[PDB]
Parts: structure tokens; C-alpha cells; sequence
């Protein structure tokens, strides 16, 4: 016969290797395929739906809706209200559309949305700023600190949201979904700008936070999410 | 199968990274050493 | 002719014993094209300010004394405005001139090996597994005099290897021409020009973290000052940034 | 392919142009051919260095690891560091970037599961972990009896090359655990093995080939035995036992002679 | 003015107006400055340039 | 390596006349250096003897 | 003596009465004197060569 | 430029401080022609093995050396396969390439005349009617140290005139210079090369028997140390044949 | 594959050594032997 040859990999089993295989029931008629709403054809078209943030995830707040709003009042003083270090390892990026889609791969790269919406009255006014910390900074601890970064200032009002982009300022292409300090993405934090002024003294305001993938946003090398662990058989 | 007194370069696996050995060679010069001058 | 003259903008060098200029793998240093890009934001160019020459402490040649080592971009991090802006930038790049200099007499004898290496990782001083230590390696632009090899240099917080035969990596110097290079005879020349592009595998990385290059004088052949009361010659030291770019500006990482 | 050149007739010649002068300190190799400095004859010269090229020279698929099945279970970091014979042929250069085809020589019989366990998550840690079970980690069965497994896995950088020599830390001054190297530049992954039986032998031997390779910054080749994996030390520490404690050999393969002038 | 056996390099820096007088040669060497290596040409000249905040200086 | 059949003869250098110094104790360095000229050619890739591992690295 | 110092790359010449045979570089690639080089080193990857040598003295 | 290479088969010689070649008479080397040929038998031409440089020993020039003199072709006779072609042949023919080689530093003084004399009949050393003897005319490579006039020279055997002034054939020397010659001078050139054609009435006669040329070295002025302790200088003298012929092969005319 | 009422020639390793035996037969005279004479 014609002469061949079987290189090592040729009687292999790879699981994810590409083949056809025999067909059993032959000439079977799958049912019509009808119009169903809805059609996904990528999965980082999940990651490019908003979802919230569990800021407040905490000690006593984790398992409650609680976890994802944080209180903002008004005070003397600017602080620092809240931090999201930037690893889509991290529970606030990783149980998102966003994180959860990109722990099913070992390192992406592209830019990230995060959306701030406050929930107070009509009444209530505040000026925030939201920095963005780039890699290899320290996280500011300063408001005169974090200003030095990718930053937005956002007014209050009318308006529910603002919208603070995470552009991609990387040494190399990638960046690894679980965090380490060769790849770190930083930082991003919420400052006071002014100040949140409620119409009465003592008054109280909810922040909440969404984030989702820019269109540049890319992933590789799908691997197991750490997202999901089997103890027991399912029966 | 991939793509093409003859000779057939045929990639079974539909993939760059699945190919053989690069033989098809252009890029040389030892002058990036050996001569490393300005003028 | 044997004369030469480089103009960084502020600054000229002027060398009238001179060689070719050696131009690193025949690659002038460029800023980071569109093409080769990584990180969104648009890069700054401090250009004249940060591109110019930098001196530094001269070191005193003697008769023993093994070779000095210099970091980039470590070197000029407290150098001018292009020290300033390694501190408050995420990344940086630049290609660099190294000027190097020493002159001493037609009575003198002696030569140096003057180059350039691209990630020149060192070696732990000796014994058990141990990093060499950040601060052993960020010298500034002190550098690092070599010492030598010896069974009595200390083994202490993570030193580096003091040996210039295996060029403090385990690599026999004398090879060392693999890289760009020149030789400094004092019978010859008393100067030594190298221009580097910018070499990395990333278009842009930490300028304090990441040193891209290293800058290596070893007295190939020691000095000799035949009849004369000189027993030591300097060795200055200068560096040009040129093509520098930096991006991602931050709150100064320094302390 | 290409051939080198042809050596080409030359003649006596009086020449007030000295090509065999020079200077050794303008950082240049010599230009001269035996054209300039003795007389010649036209050589027609068919050889090739075809064999010489990058390609060639670092693709022929090394053993990178050994690994033992323990309880049926074994473990690999995938890397060339830990074999001296193949980590001073990638040290010829700074930067490599290149696929490789990782072929899995093992001496057990029946059958075994290899796992490529990208970066980033947990391994199986033993046979019969249930992370054996995995919807999107990569893994091979094959029975080793009737071929040997082979994958490529391709050019997985984070940069545009690996790098060979890495003159960074991974964290900033002042922190006390700093890396020193190419470890945190990248990591290529792991791969995991377990039989599915007991049957034959327990020794799993990993050769890889670098495919697609481009190199860049050569540099000198190591001129000295290496100790730990990482790391360019070249000390060696031969005993823990005793007044030898604190003495280290070099270890190289410079070899003297007698005389200078008499070899 | 020395014997033509002898050698050396030396900068002249140019302080630029507003400036302290740098009193270190890395000090010196931030602003307008030269490197004239000596030999087999006598001279060397480092050019003042006209750096002035107004359009004239006062004599 | 290094045979007798293949043997590739010796580089032996010698004084033509002097080295002269400008003082009758003076002395003088000579270094040297080796490159390929471009019609060098090698085949049948092997292990080089340069590289030698007695101990596994960890 | 002079094998682990960077001195184990130079020789000494001095004036001498009589013709002396300085150095001698038997030519194997093999041998410590060019299989440690650049040359002699990607040359003992492969079993045999041919072409041509540049060897160059400098002073 | 001072520079020189010259290339004679299988051998180089480099000048790097230098004059013009002399080439004697206008004239380069060629093979004897058919047009002025005597023997009817085809001559051999031994080209690269043959024409090539032969260095010979060196001379020490010291305070108070008179003087050297060769002999060609007989300085070549025992020198390579071109000494070979000498015995087998009756006849040969000739030209040469003379490099003198001296050199000291810019602290010695000194001339020399390097000069090529055709047909330079010998004088006897003084006396009575007597041929110089073929032994004395014949020092082969080794050449004749001139030592010089004296009452007390040895008048035994045939032995040759000692005295460099009058050329030792009785012409005063200061007008050897309507010969082929360069100077020597310290302070100048280090070298001095002279290409002589093959010059006789004949075309071709016995290398043995009949010396064709003399290369005659005189110090013309003393060598001056200076300050420093080297009171003596080497001189080499480096000969290549140039397009030799040999006709009339027979046995070796050895013994 | 290398090359080329038929005929295939075909090199599955890409090399000239790796090919089998060669068929391809011209070259031939008794007479260097059994007739090696001037005239």
C-alpha cells in the first residue's frame, strides 16, 4: 500500500484537540432550528454588560444585598472611600460578568469601565473623584497622591452615574488574571472632591458600582475557574 | 489540510503553531556585529 | 582625524582622540512606533531636558583594581529631569550614548574593556540560592566597583558576584565582545562611544525595577605609568538619554 | 540555502592600503579574508552553514524534565532550567520567542492522563483529586504502549519573547521578598501526570522543541557549570559537612598548559 | 598652555541665569556645559548662549 | 577534536626584529582574538563539551 | 597560575638579544584556547569545520 | 599614511611606518623573454613556493659596528624550495624584493644605508696579488659582519676587504648611492623596501657560482641610545625571489 | 512531499538522503576496464 508514518501524538487523545469522529445514528433529523431572541455568539459579549461590584464586602455584609452599596456622608476632611484593586482574581471583579468571564482564562488585556451610581434624594449634591492608580504605583493614601493618576471628577446631579475608564497602561501585552506584582493593575480608588452635602444634616447617601469590558478588552489561554469547586457527586 | 518540478507545504492541524520547522530563510547580515559602526 | 563631536541638546561632548562610534546592532534609538504599542495614553517627551548628557562621579584607576559596573536607566535616576521622570511615569524607554573617558600619557600603558550588556543579570556572591538583593544592584550612579574574587567577600544580603574573569554572571569575560563594545589603549585612544537603542522584548517597562542595560569597564590590561609618578588615572563616565519616552504618569514612586 | 562564498584568485600585491592593519579597540571583527593576505586560488565552495541557523541549532527537542510517578502521581513546572545542556543553548541569547512541541517519554504501561494546567489556578495535587476533572484545562490520554504523546503548545509571552536573563525584580525597593530574574517574567504552565492503572515503570521524561524560534541578543555562552535553577550563580558549595564549609568552586572548562609557546 | 605630553578633559558648564553657582561638577553639569579633551588642538570654546527672561540684560 | 589526520597545524608568533621600549626594563602586553571568515562552515550538530552537569539543579 | 585571572588573556614581550618563539596557539578547536572563545565555542557544538581563521594581535 | 602591505605568495609584510618602494632602475621583475633567450630548453617558473619572503637572521646594530653585507642569490641558497632550485639547476634567473627592518624609539639616533650593489666585486682584506676565496664570498643567509680597517685583519685564506668607507671594493662610500638604496633613519622610517629586477649581460647563469646582487648595510651615522638603557638594535632583512626561473635541471650541485 | 500513463516521484521527509534507491540509471562504459589504452 501507500507508505505512511504515525509521529508521536498520531494515537493520542487530547482533550482539546479538533477531529470528526462516526456519526451513530445515522440519518437521524435533528428538530428545526426556529429564531430564538437573544443569539450569543462570544462570551465576552457577557463581559461587556455592566454588572455590579460587591464593594462592601465585608465581615458582616457578604450574603446580603448590602455588599454591594457603601454609604457616603459628609464630612470635614477628604477621605478615601473606597478602593477596588484592580485583579479580576480579587471577589469584586471576580464574581462579575466581567471577572467571571475573564477567571475562565489565564491573562487578558484592554481596558476596563467602572460606573458609579449614587442613590440618595433629589436633593442631595457631591463632587467625587475617582482615580485610577496605573501599575507598579502605590496605592495613594493621599487625595493629593491619587489625583496624580488616571482620574475623573464627577458632579452630582440630574445625572445618576459617572463613568471612570481603567485604560490599559501595561509593560507587556497581557496582564494575569490572578494577581501578582509582575503584572499588577493597580488601583482604583473614591475620594471626596468636594464633598456629599445631603439636604439635612445628619443625611446619607448609597453608592453602588458596575463594571464591564471596553471593546479592545481580549482574553486568553482558557483554563478552570477557581469560580466553581466540586466537594461532593451530584446524585 | 492547509494550503499549497513541484512541491506541496501542507499543515494537517490548521494551525501556525502546529507546523514543523521554519526552513524558508531570508533575514541575515553579521553586520549588526562584527560591524557595529556609525561611519 | 581622530576627532568628534556629539551634541545632546544643553550639552557637547568634544573628543579629539577618538574612534568610530559604535552604534549598537546598527539601531539608532527611536521612539516607540504605533505599530509596537501596548498601553493606551500618549506618551511624553521631555526630549532636550531629559535628553542630554549626564556625568558621573569619575572612579580612580589603579594597578589592581578588577573593573566598575553601572545600571540604566538606574545610573541617572537622580540625574536632572530624567531621574524626575522615572519616579512619577508607570514605564519609560530611551536609548542611551555612553560616553566613556580616560587619558593619561604616551608613558602610560594599559587598556579597558568599555561595553554594553542587555539584561546583565548578576550572580549571588557565592554559596546557596539566594536573589542579589535590590539594593546591591541599584547602586545609582555610583555603580558598582568589583572588588574580586575571593572566599573572603562577604556573603551577606544577598551581594553580588565581585569576579570580572566571568563578568560577575558566569560567563568567561574575553567573550564579552559579543556585546557592544570598545576597547580603551591608552597607546590609542582615551575615549569610547556607544550608542544603544532601546532593547527589551516589551515596548516600554518600570525604569526602577527592570534595569535594560549595563554599563561594564574592566581594565583589560592593567596600568602601567612607565616612568612617570602617576599611578592613577580617572575614569569619567557620561550618558546621554536620547529617544526617552515615558508613560502612565503616577504620584512619584520614590519615598 | 544559502552556500558560503567562493574564494576568489588574488595575486602579489604592493598595496599602500594595509588590510591586515587595524585597530582591535573600535569594537569591529576583522574584515580579512586570505584574499589580502596570502595568494590565492579560485575555490569554488559549495558549503553550507544550514546547520548553524537558529532553527537548526535549538530545534531538536531536548529533555527539559524527568519526573517519577510517586503514588501514581507526578508533577512538572514546565522550564528548561533545570537542565544544563540545553539552558547554555537558549543562553546563547537575551530574548526567545517560540513555540515548542512537548513529547512525553515514559516507561509505564496502561494508561495516563497528562494535564497542561494553565497559569493561575490549582493543579491536582495527587490521583484521585477530583481537579482531574476539569471542563477547560487540557489534558492527553494515552496509553504508552503504541506511540509516544505530542503536543505544541505555542509562543505564551506576556511580551513579545521570553526573556533568558532578566535584570529586574517583580516588586518595588523596598520590599523584603523581591525575585531576582526571569521567574516572575513569565510562567509556561504545568503539567500534571497520573496513571490510570499500575503496570510499568514510573519515570516520565519531558522533551521539548523549540519550533518558529527567533532569537535575539546573543551573548556569551556560559562558561561555567550552573548550580541552582534561576539564578546565573556559578558558585558551588561541594559540602555542608565541615571546616570545607564557606569554600566554593567555580567549575569552569578553561584547561591550562605547561608553557605558553611550547604547545 | 603645557607640554605636548600632557593630557585632560575638562567641563565648562554655563549656569544659566537664575541659578546658584553649582559649587559640584554634577551640579554644573545640568546646564549649558562642554567636554574639551586636550590635545594636538590648542583651544576649545564653550558657547554662552543667550538665555534671558526680558529681551536685554544690564551691563 | 583534536587528531592527527585532520590536525590543523600551529600559530606561533616571534620577534621580527625587537620590541623596543623607551626604558631598557620596559615591557608590553599582547592580547589576541579569533573570528570566522565568512567562509567557515560547520555541520553535524553535537553535545559540545563545554557544558558538563554532575549534580541535578533545583 | 594565571588560569581564573583576566590576566590568563595577555602575554609579556620585553626586548630581548636573540629571535624567541613567543606564543605558540596549536589549532584544534578543542583545545582550551579557542574552544573558549565565541569562535571556538558555537564550533564545538559540531563535529567538524572548514574555512578560514582570523586571528588578530594587539599590543 | 606611512603605510605599506606587501604580499609575495604565502607571505605578508606590513609596514606601518614607511618611504616609497624603491624600484630599482624603473624596472619590475619579468621573465626572461623569448626575444633575449639563449637555452633552447623550456625553463621552470616555481611562482608561489618559491617567490615568497625569506627572512634571515637579524644582525645586532651596536656603537662601533661597521657594516653588513649579503650576498644574493646566495643568502637564499639553503632558504626554502627556492634554495633547492639553486643545486638542480644549471642556470637561474631572478628578481628581489629586499624589506630591511630596524626600529628603536624616539629616544635613539641613528642611520643606516641600505643600499643593493650589482656585481659587487670584493677587494682582498690587503696585500699581495690574491683572489677572495669562494668560502668568504659565500657566507650564505648568515651574510658578513663588516668589522673593519685594521693593519691587524687576518690577511690569511683570501679573505675580503673589512673597510665600509671605501665599499670594501676600493669606492668610497657616500657615493653609493648611484645604487638602488634607501636611508634608515631613526627618527624617520623604521624600514625601507627595494624591488630589483634580475640585472646582467646574460640571461640566466649559475646561482651557485656568480652572485647577481649584494645588499650592503651601513651604518652611516652611530646609534645614539639617547636616555634609555638599549644601546644595541636588531636588523632584520627579509628577501623574496620574484619571478624566478631555474632551466637546466641536473643533479644537485651539493654535496 | 518534495516533487513530482504516469508517474509519481515523491520524497515524504524532504531530503535527498531520505529518498530510497536510485533507479535512475545512465552513466556506464566497460572501457576505462577491458579497453584502457591510449591508442
Amino acid at each position: 500500500g501507500l507508505p505512511t508514518r504515525l509521529p508521536s501524538g498520531s494515537q493520542q487523545f487530547m482533550t482539546t484537540e479538533d477531529e470528526q469522529s462516526p456519526n451513530i445514528l445515522p440519518g437521524f433529523h435533528p428538530s428545526k432550528k426556529i429564531h430564538i431572541p437573544g443569539m450569543i455568539t462570544n462570551v465576552m459579549h457577557m463581559a461587556r454588560v455592566d454588572s455590579f461590584i460587591p464593594i462592601n464586602n465585608i465581615q458582616g455584609e457578604v450574603g446580603k444585598v448590602s455588599m454591594y452599596y457603601i454609604t457616603v456622608t459628609k464630612k470635614t476632611v477628604t477621605e478615601r472611600i473606597l478602593v477596588l484593586p484592580l485583579e479580576m482574581s480579587n471577589t469584586l471583579f471576580a464574581t462579575t460578568l466581567l471577572g467571571e468571564v475573564l477567571n475562565y482564562y489565564a491573562n487578558w488585556s484592554g481596558s476596563i469601565t467602572i460606573t458609579f451610581m449614587c442613590v440618595c434624594d433629589a436633593f442631595s449634591t457631591g463632587k467625587f473623584l475617582v482615580a485610577y492608580t496605573p501599575p507598579g504605583g502605590k496605592l495613594p493614601e493621599d487625595r493629593k497622591q491619587a489625583m496624580l493618576g488616571v482620574h475623573i471628577i464627577w458632579d452630582l446631579g440630574l445625572q445618576s452615574s459617572c463613568t471612570i475608564v481603567v485604560p490599559w497602561i501595561s509593560s507587556g501585552f497581557y496582564r494575569r488574571t490572578k494577581a501578582d506584582s509582575f503584572t499588577h493593575g493597580g488601583y482604583v480608588s473614591l475620594w471626596y472632591q468636594t464633598a456629599f452635602v445631603p439636604p439635612v444634616s445628619g443625611g446619607t447617601g448609597s453608592i453602588l458600582a458596575t463594571c464591564s469590558a471596553c471593546p479592545d478588552m481580549s482574553v486568553r489561554m482558557l483554563r478552570d475557574s477557581p469560580m466553581m469547586e466540586q466537594k461532593n457527586e451530584l446524585q | 489540510g492547509a494550503q499549497v518540478i513541484k512541491y506541496f507545504n501542507i499543515n494537517y492541524y490548521k494551525d501556525s503553531a502546529s507546523s514543523g520547522l521554519s526552513r524558508q530563510d531570508f533575514s541575515q547580515d553579521p553586520s549588526k556585529f562584527t560591524q557595529p559602526l556609525v561611519d | 582625524d581622530r576627532l568628534k563631536q556629539i551634541t545632546i541638546g544643553n550639552s557637547t561632548i568634544t573628543t579629539q582622540d577618538s574612534l568610530h562610534t559604535v552604534l549598537a546592532y546598527g539601531e539608532w534609538p527611536t521612539y516607540l512606533s504605533d505599530i509596537d504599542a501596548t498601553s493606551v495614553d500618549k506618551p511624553t517627551h521631555p526630549e532636550t531636558s531629559a535628553d542630554r548628557f549626564y556625568t558621573l562621579d569619575s572612579v580612580e584607576w589603579q594597578v589592581g583594581s578588577h573593573g566598575w559596573w553601572w545600571k540604566l536607566p538606574d545610573a541617572l535616576k537622580d540625574m536632572g529631569v530624567f531621574g524626575q521622570n522615572m519616579y512619577y511615569h508607570s514605564m519609560g524607554r530611551s536609548g542611551f550614548i555612553i560616553h566613556t573617558q580616560c587619558n593619561a600619557t604616551k608613558f602610560h600603558s594599559g587598556a579597558l574593556i568599555v561595553a554594553v550588556i542587555p539584561e546583565h543579570q548578576l550572580a549571588y556572591v557565592g554559596g546557596v540560592k539566594v536573589n542579589v538583593g535590590y539594593d546591591h544592584t541599584h547602586p545609582g550612579q555610583s555603580g558598582h566597583q568589583i572588588r574580586g574574587p575571593s572566599q573572603s567577600n562577604d556573603r551577606s544580603g544577598g551581594k553580588p558576584d565581585e569576579d570580572p574573569l566571568f563578568n560577575c554572571n558566569g560567563t568567561l569575560l574575553g567573550n564579552i565582545t559579543i556585546f557592544p563594545h570598545q576597547i580603551i589603549n591608552l597607546r590609542t585612544n582615551n575615549s569610547s562611544t556607544i550608542v544603544v537603542p532601546y532593547i527589551n522584548c516589551v515596548p516600554m517597562d518600570n525604569m526602577l525595577k527592570h534595569n535594560n542595560l549595563s554599563l561594564v569597564i574592566i581594565p583589560l590590561v592593567p596600568l602601567r605609568p612607565g616612568s612617570s609618578g602617576i599611578n592613577s588615572v580617572p575614569i569619567t563616565v557620561t550618558i546621554a538619554p536620547y529617544k526617552s519616552e515615558f508613560s502612565g504618569a503616577m504620584e512619584a514612586q520614590r519615598q | 540555502v544559502l552556500v558560503v562564498p567562493d574564494t576568489k584568485p588574488s595575486g602579489p600585491q604592493h598595496t599602500t592600503k594595509p588590510s591586515i592593519l587595524g585597530a582591535m579597540e573600535i569594537g569591529a571583527s576583522s574584515n580579512a579574508t586570505p584574499e589580502s593576505t596570502i595568494e590565492t586560488r579560485y575555490v569554488y565552495n559549495t558549503n553550507t552553514n544550514a546547520e548553524a541557523d537558529v532553527e537548526m541549532f535549538l530545534g531538536r527537542s531536548a529533555l527539559w524534565g524527568k519526573v517519577t510517578l510517586t503514588r501514581q502521581y507526578a508533577k512538572w513546572e514546565i522550564n528548561f532550567q533545570e537542565q544544563a545542556h540545553i539552558r547554555k543553548k537558549f543562553e546563547f541569547f537575551t530574548y526567545l520567542r517560540f513555540d515548542m512541541e512537548v513529547t512525553i517519554v515514559t516507561n509505564n504501561k496502561g494508561l495516563m492522563q497528562i494535564m497542561f494546567v494553565p497559569p493561575g489556578i490549582d493543579h491536582p495535587e495527587t490521583h484521585d483529586d477530583r481537579k482531574w476533572d476539569s471542563a477547560s484545562n487540557p489534558s492527553v490520554f494515552f496509553q504508552p504502549k503504541s506511540g509516544f504523546p505530542r503536543f505544541t503548545i505555542p509562543f505564551t509571552g506576556l511580551a513579545s519573547a521570553y526573556y533568558m536573563f532578566y535584570d529586574g525584580y517583580d516588586k518595588p525597593k523596598g520590599s523584603d521578598n523581591n525575585e531576582y530574574g526571569i521567574a516572575p517574567t513569565n510562567d509556561m504552565g504545568l503539567l500534571c501526570f497520573r496513571t490510570l492503572d499500575n503496570s510499568g515503570g514510573n519515570d516520565v521524561k519531558i522533551y521539548v522543541k523549540p519550533k518558529h524560534i527567533t532569537a535575539w541578543v546573543p551573548r556569551p555562552p556560559r562558561a561555567t557549570q550552573y548550580t541552582h535553577k534561576y539564578s546565573t550563580n556559578y558558585h558551588y558549595k561541594p559540602n555542608s559537612s565541615g571546616p570545607d564549609e564557606h569554600v566554593l568552586k567555580d567549575r569552569h572548562f578553561i584547561k591550562t598548559r605547561p608553557l605558553i609557546s611550547s604547545a
